[PDB]
């Protein structure tokens, strides 16, 4: 669980922070583990400063490559955004609320990508790579729904729904996820 | 018995602790916040990529002698 004032950004129009996205996607992964690995916010950074050294111990309990799906929540700059890979077709999408286009952290991924499958000894996966700016997505109308749009984006591609959603419905998904984190559990 | 541990932050200084295998880390993470003046609540403690709860273990990880903590803080967006 997570104390009042994580929750609280929640609220309204406030930012959210990060403990209501790491919490959010450990309710994801723990709702289905086998398809999906959700990393927490801070594995960007650490990847950006220190390199696959940095964050080489971060999976030595987890087989990537035996997963679906892995998401991504990506912190730039006072702003959230999600790079997801499928390991089924080999795509690694950026998808962002705001029309952000951050080239750098797909091929941060990419380099991360290949250099663990060289060291978890998995070369089938060390070819075939492709990156895509996710066409097609809700967007958002105002300044402060990054947080949530990255977190439907989440729920939808783990229970592969559509994204039938829209700037509308934002409030009431502020409370849905309010609702889930306090239930520890997704709808 | 004790184990060495390594609290790394944004600083890149290592503070050191040497605590008991079996005991909670929320009194790592206190100790931690006293010494760099912060709310405990204002700081994450990751041991390789896991959110350390309070109720966590040296043990109960499996952490080994000198092993690294990374302490982050807050980022909203």
């Amino acid at each position: 669980m997570l104390d009042m004032d994580d929750l609280a950004t929640l609220d309204g129009q406030n930012w959210l922070n990060d403990q209501v996205i790491n919490m959010y996607g450990e309710l994801i992964m723990d709702a289905v583990p086998d398809k999906v690995h959700f990393f927490n916010s801070f594995f960007h950074r650490q990847l950006v400063t220190k390199g696959y050294n940095g964050v080489k111990r971060w999976t030595k309990k987890v087989d990537l490559f035996k997963k679906s799906l892995l998401l991504i929540p990506i912190h730039l700059e006072v702003h959230w955004s999600l790079i997801t890979v499928t390991l089924s077709n080999r795509i690694i999408s950026f998808y962002d609320s705001q029309g952000i286009h951050f080239k750098f952290c797909v091929e941060n991924i990419r380099k991360y990508l290949l250099t663990e499958a060289r060291e978890k000894n998995r070369p089938e996966f060390l070819q075939g790579w492709q990156t895509a700016v996710t066409k097609c997505i809700p967007q958002q109308k105002n300044d402060s729904d990054c947080g949530v749009f990255v977190l439907q984006y989440c729920k939808c591609l783990a229970l592969e729904q559509p994204f039938q959603f829209s700037q509308e419905d934002m409030p009431r998904v502020r409370k849905r996820i309010y609702k889930e984190l306090c239930e520890c559990r997704l709808m | 018995e004790y184990i060495k541990l390594k609290v790394i932050g944004q600083d890149s200084s290592e503070i050191h602790f040497k605590v008991k295998m079996t005991t909670h880390l929320k009194k790592l993470k206190e100790s931690y916040c006293q010494r760099q003046g912060v709310p405990m609540n204002s700081l994450r403690f990751l041991f390789d990529g896991q959110r350390i709860a309070d109720n966590h273990t040296p043990k109960e990880l499996g952490m080994e002698e000198e092993d690294v903590i990374e302490v982050y803080q807050e980022q909203t967006g």
